[PDB]
């Protein structure tokens, strides 16, 4: 495990340079098994990937369409940290502020978030707005793109108030601490998640992403909302 | 007693020293005499078999063990073929840094990533020796076991190869048909657990050897758990060319326990009234997660600051700002910290001290000049050993605390001489204080000092049972912590029997640190837990909470007064442009900075410098004076004109502005003259006196607000100032950062 914790002001007015300095304890800001993604979530804009930074033999930075015009991400290795900088602040961008370290090992599958910071001022793929389950029986959450299985699918579970948290990377490779009962899958035009033995537990939100890289960028998916029956 | 090698006649072959390791590519570590010894039987086994089994136990080095086979056997025979490591998730980030730091001449290539990364690795296919070690986790080998099944693999090594004890393991069907020349497996557990474990590794290890159809035999031919001499050493003969165990207690040259010391210490009159005060602060009026979810995170945060220490919050310090034997005695926690030091320079050991809160990091700086004791920081500005108290201190001049914080540790230094830690602020993971504690190495003394029957117990408690939670793998309740029966006597119950426990606790050596009751306890590999069982008091103190003539020649006299006022106020008006600038009546982070404050650059747009100086000051002395008559000398001329008129006392301040700024006109860099110093230039002497820079200060802070402008200020030190300077900060902080407004006060 690592800790991503993360600095900045809540609290942004219009027009204004949106700082946000998310510090590293546990790993190396060069880490050549490591990208580091800012990432905003909103109940309005939902759940957006707004950018990353990562060092292959170069450092790269790869920015969103979204706000290419107007952020920069830049690192610091002396202090062993990453900021993200947001220019010319519209109060579409009041919403809440993770960042998130992609690694290789797992399929840069977003493994440990931050805690999120509320500031207030090109890829398909469908989910069911809102699933139902009793306790004792199954549930599957379907991730609907176009031609998933010729890529990787990540499915974090977010509960109200929390970080996202990785549940399963590489389709179907669950990260340890989590029970064996959530499984993945992945096959042509249809990811999945099964949960088996529903608990009272496991109502959260349930989100599934991959990264397209025709437009090089993450794609998250619009989100699942478990329903327990206690 | 010719008949040595009498064992088939097999020569002793030889010895791989470490000077021969250390010419063929190693780099990082000068290994200790069991592992060298394993180093030498994993060549002898690889020399003479397929595979063997690394049974040393967990943390002795197993991981540098495979590398230095790796680097004897490239550096011995010019085995270049692949070496495939799979290992868990976890350690894969252990396994890339080790090979990279140990033996760096060997390219290392990590077969990680997603899809797109299988192909782009699929593309590195060149096998033109360009990668010497292949890493992988065990679910992606599993995965793309197509592309590794088509290498000359002349060795594999298993990382806590205990995944391998069921031999009908999907990832052992898939590993017994791979082309290894030499199968390695690491195993931290015991592997005589059960015989049907250490049969399976076996087979893995020799699959001709130990074939699966005799498992049955050999869990019968072994079934006694007797010693059974006369057939004991036929078990110890088999398995002597195969495994290789080694408990922690067989290696006298293991490094020192570095033994993890829980302190225990109680708490002050000032931390209690203010625990239970912040307890009833908002009442916990939301009925269960709406608000508590946030409030109890708030509320846990204050209350551990109080813990600390109660200076934490704006108002707790006294009005009179001067440091006392009182920062020892407000903290139970911080009384603890100054016997613990005071018996760490008796001993002589040089001694790390972390900071989660940077504020406490401020405080404990401050502890340290006040006591005087030698310093460095983490980041900011530093002054103990700066500024001119650098020359002499009453610790020694050699540094003796270092100061340290788990955010900014990625900074980089070197701290070999450090044998102690203290976590005063514990974090809620110890994750980040692994990495804190890297440092010491790279006897040693882990101490945490916690209050009992405190909030921090709770939060170390669970901490640990968690860290535990990792080989064999709500927030109201655990807040409560109900033993305030314990803190009912309102008294401060501050600790005195760690006066004789501390001596207790450890005999020093001469140089060095030489080797779970009242206070101690030594967190020894065992479980932790608490129960919270006397919550009554809890209930209690809710509901108490939820209880809750001679004036007429008087008048006439100020008339004629305020006429003799009046006129005079006009004389002066009329007699040339004299005006002030501040009046009494007239309607959160204090970060320090390098440089020169006649350059201020934070944030840019305005910036208003402030300077202290006394009536009548016109041309003199240098420093700061100098460097802003270079700027423009515009405060010169202005005080000059000032000073010719009587036109200051004990406070105001002018404001005026140098040069210009074609960036942004709106921003301009402002600047003040506060006047402190004593007015008994009658008699041309001086003195300085510090009431007047209190309403100084709220006037700037008035006109700060006003303008909402970035505020700088000087070191004001360089002299027997340390009472006006500790004051000075507090209440800079008190009338500028703690009321909202970006003060920044630099130094150099
Ligand atoms: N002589 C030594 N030199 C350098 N590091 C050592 C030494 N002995 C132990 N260590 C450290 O102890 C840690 C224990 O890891 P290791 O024993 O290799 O894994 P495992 O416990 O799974 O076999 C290693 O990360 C290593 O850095
Ligand atoms: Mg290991």
């Amino acid at each position: 495990q690592v800790q991503l914790q993360q600095s900045g002001p809540g609290l942004v007015r219009p027009s204004q340079t949106l700082s946000l300095t998310c510090a590293i304890s546990g790993d190396s800001v060069s880490d050549n098994d490591a990208a580091w993604n800012w990432v905003r979530q909103s109940p309005s804009r939902g759940l957006e990937w707004l950018g990353r930074t990562y060092y292959r033999s170069k450092w790269s930075n790869e920015y969103a369409v979204f706000v290419q015009s107007r952020i920069t991400i830049n690192p610091d290795t002396s202090k062993n940290q990453f900021s993200l900088h947001l220019n010319s602040v519209t109060p579409e961008d009041t919403a809440v502020y993770y960042c998130a370290r992609a690694t290789r090992p797992t399929g840069n599958g977003l493994d440990i978030w931050g805690q999120g910071t509320m500031v207030t001022v090109s890829y398909v793929l469908t989910q069911p707005p809102s699933v139902s389950v009793a306790p004792g029986q199954t549930a599957r959450i379907t991730c609907g793109g176009n031609n998933i299985g010729s890529k990787s699918v990540h499915w974090y579970q977010q509960k109200p108030g929390q970080a996202p948290v990785l549940v399963v990377y590489d389709d179907s490779d669950r990260p340890s601490g989590i029970p064996e009962r959530f499984s993945g899958s992945n096959s042509g035009n249809t990811a999945a998640l099964t949960i088996s033995r529903v608990e009272a537990g496991d109502e959260a939100d349930y989100y599934c992403q991959v990264w397209d890289s025709s437009s090089d960028h993450v794609v998250f998916g619009g989100g699942t909302k478990l329903t327990v029956l206690s | 007693f010719l008949l040595r090698l009498h064992t088939e006649g097999r020569a002793e072959a030889a010895r791989v020293q470490e000077q021969d390791l250390r010419q063929w590519g190693l780099t990082g570590i000068h290994l200790r005499s069991y592992q060298l010894e394993g180093v030498n039987w994993l060549a002898q086994r690889f020399h003479c078999q397929n595979g063997c089994i690394l049974g040393d136990e967990m943390g002795l080095g197993k991981t540098c063990q495979t590398i230095a086979l790796f680097i004897y056997l490239a550096g011995r025979l010019n085995d270049e073929g692949p070496f495939l490591i799979l290992c868990p998730l976890s350690v894969l980030s252990n396994w890339k840094e080790e090979m990279q730091r140990f033996a760096p001449g060997l390219s290392c290539v990590t077969y990680a990533g997603d899809k797109e990364e299988r192909a782009c690795l699929q593309q590195d296919l060149k096998q033109e020796s360009r990668f010497h070690v292949l890493l992988t986790t065990y679910e992606i080998c599993l995965k793309d076991a197509s592309f590794l099944k088509s290498f000359p693999w002349s060795v594999l090594v298993v990382d806590e190869a205990h995944r391998l004890k069921n031999q009908s393991s999907l990832l052992h069907k898939t590993l017994s048909e791979f082309s290894v020349v030499f199968s390695l497996l690491l195993t931290g557990t015991p592997i005589q657990n059960s015989l049907q474990e250490l049969y399976s590794l076996l087979s893995f290890v020799e699959p001709d050897l130990f074939s699966k159809e005799e498992v049955g035999d050999f869990i019968q031919r072994y079934q006694d758990i007797e010693k059974e001499s006369e057939s004991a050493s036929e078990l110890h003969k088999l398995l002597q060319p195969f495994l290789l165990r080694r408990v922690k207690a067989e290696v006298a040259t293991e490094l020192p326990k570095k033994t993890e010391v829980v302190i225990y210490h109680g708490m002050s009159a000032l931390q209690k009234k203010y625990y239970k005060a912040i307890l009833m602060k908002d009442l916990d009026a939301f009925e269960n997660e709406t608000a508590k979810k946030v409030k109890l995170q708030n509320i846990l945060s204050q209350l551990r600051k109080c813990v600390d220490h109660p200076y934490l919050f704006d108002g707790v310090e006294p009005e009179p700002f001067e440091v006392g034997d009182h920062l020892t005695e407000a903290s139970g926690k911080l009384h603890l910290l100054d016997k613990l030091l005071a018996f760490l320079y008796s001993g002589g050991h040089r001694v790390l001290l972390f900071s989660q809160m940077t504020q406490m990091l401020d405080i404990l700086q401050d502890y340290m000049d006040y006591r005087g004791y030698s310093y460095e920081r983490v980041d900011g500005s530093v002054r103990g050993e700066e500024r001119h108290l650098a020359i002499k201190n009453f610790g020694q001049q050699p540094i003796f605390v270092f100061l340290l914080s788990t955010r900014a540790g990625g900074v980089g230094m070197n701290l070999t001489a450090a044998d102690t830690v203290i976590f005063v602020d514990s974090d809620f993971n110890p994750q980040n204080d692994l990495q804190a504690a890297a440092r010491a190495h790279r006897s040693v003394k882990v101490i945490r000092l916690i209050g009992r029957d405190t909030v921090e117990e709770i939060v170390y408690r669970k901490a640990a049972s968690k860290l535990q939670l990792t080989n064999m793998i709500q927030l109201s309740e655990i807040l409560k912590f109900g033993l305030d029966k314990l803190l009912a006597s309102e008294g401060s119950t501050m600790d005195e029997i760690d006066l004789e426990s501390i001596l207790g606790e450890t005999k020093d050596g001469q140089w060095v640190s030489d080797a779970e009751g009242k206070n101690h306890m030594y967190l020894f590999e065992g479980k932790d837990y608490s129960k919270e069982p006397s919550k009554e008091d809890r209930k209690s103190f809710e509901q108490l909470v939820n209880l809750q003539l001679e004036d007429r020649q008087k008048k006439r006299q100020e008339a004629a007064a305020k006429r003799r006022r009046l006129i005079e106020e006009k004389k002066r008006q009329k007699e040339e442009a004299e005006h002030k600038k501040k009046m009494a009546w007239w309607e959160t982070s204090l970060k320090y900075v390098s440089g020169d404050v006649t350059h201020p650059q934070a944030g840019a747009e305005d910036a208003l410098i402030v300077h202290c100086v006394d009536d009548s000051g016109h041309w003199g002395r240098g420093g700061l004076f100098t460097a802003l008559e270079k700027r423009s000398a515009e405060p010169r001329k202005i005080y000059e004109l000032a000073g010719k008129m009587k036109d200051l006392s004990l406070g105001g301040v002018l404001l005026f502005p140098v040069d210009d700024k074609e960036s942004r006109n709106k921003g301009q860099d402002l600047l003040a003259l506060i006047v402190a110093q004593h007015r008994d230039r009658s008699n041309v002497l001086s003195g300085i006196k510090m009431a007047a820079l209190e309403e100084g200060l709220k006037k700037i802070f008035l006109a700060a607000k006003k303008k909402k402008a970035s505020v700088h200020l000087p070191r004001i030190g360089h002299a027997t100032k340390g009472f006006n300077w500790y004051g000075t900060e507090r209440l800079i902080r008190k009338h500028l950062a703690a009321r909202g407004i970006p003060t920044y006060i630099y130094y150099f």
